[PDB]
């Protein structure tokens, strides 16, 4: 019984620790795709505004 | 200065949006540091819940 | 020649601002929809470690 | 100068279509990307209910 | 009580990323307003100089 | 100097949105130090079933 | 109760920073309205004596 | 024997529902990246046209 009680005591503490770590580790991999696409849509929209 | 203004409006707007994207990156990097605060905390405490 | 300039460049600038509005709305929606990714695509695959 | 403006007008009209190519693929992407941020917020809330 | 404290931790982490993304969208509107405002100040100055 | 004044004002206003979005995320680190105290409430709960 | 105290603090602090960023947006427009009014008025005064 | 058969049941059907959500994440981040890749392949040459 205690083997499966120690199983949650890994499972719960692991899902809580992995949530709050991978929030920053993957948010800082979406922020860099925003860097790559703002360097496209700057290069589109500003080039209509430079024509007006 | 009229010729310059045609790049200067784009340089201003790109350097504005690249600052503003670094500013949305820095608030989201402090979100990676909050999610690291939870990761060091669940590492310290939830590991000792599993020792508990 | 310069009267052909004034009447040509300004009906083009009317058609160009009829597109510059779409390119400002997509560039505004990039910044927002990437802020949506910064939370949602971190949570998504992080919570698949926990789906297991 | 008039050859350069007959050119800048034909350029204005060409390059508005060459931006309409990019900004129509970004406009289709932006509409599908509002639909995707609902698909990834569905992934956040679904997989976070499954984390609970 | 530890399982409830782990479900409210997922609600905290999800709602943090959701309001961090809405804040990052408001900062993205603030930055796009700047890059339009930098054009409006330059268009006003170019117009007034051209007239005088 | 007015195109330059429109630039550094936008970059400073974007930095003002950083400094107040960072503080609302410093007020989020003050919650991750409570997700710590909840992971220590799981240590104290596994220590309650230990002691009992 | 410390995890739930971290929920309400993060949400209220981040909603406060959203109102602060939307005021930073309004102050950028309320400044730009004066920067264009000064660019119109100052160069109208420089050209008034020159035209006169 | 029950705990061994139960642990093999859990590890089996874990991978069954893990996989299908992990195939959805790896599609959700691809839908975005593939629509961005379509624009990025036209946008190579048009950005040198725009500036000419």
């Amino acid at each position: 019984l205690r083997r499966q009680v120690d199983q949650l005591t890994n499972d719960k503490a692991r899902v809580e620790v992995e949530r709050d770590n991978l929030a920053e580790d993957i948010m800082r991999l979406r922020e860099k795709l925003q860097e790559e696409m703002l360097q496209r849509e700057e290069a589109e929209n500003t080039l209509q505004s430079f024509r007006q | 200065a009229k010729q310059e203004s045609t790049e200067y409006r784009r340089q201003v707007q790109s350097l504005t949006c690249e600052v503003d994207a670094l500013k949305g990156t820095n608030e989201s990097l402090e979100r990676q540091m909050r999610e690291m605060e939870e990761n060091f905390a669940v590492e310290a405490a939830n590991y000792q819940d599993t020792i508990g």
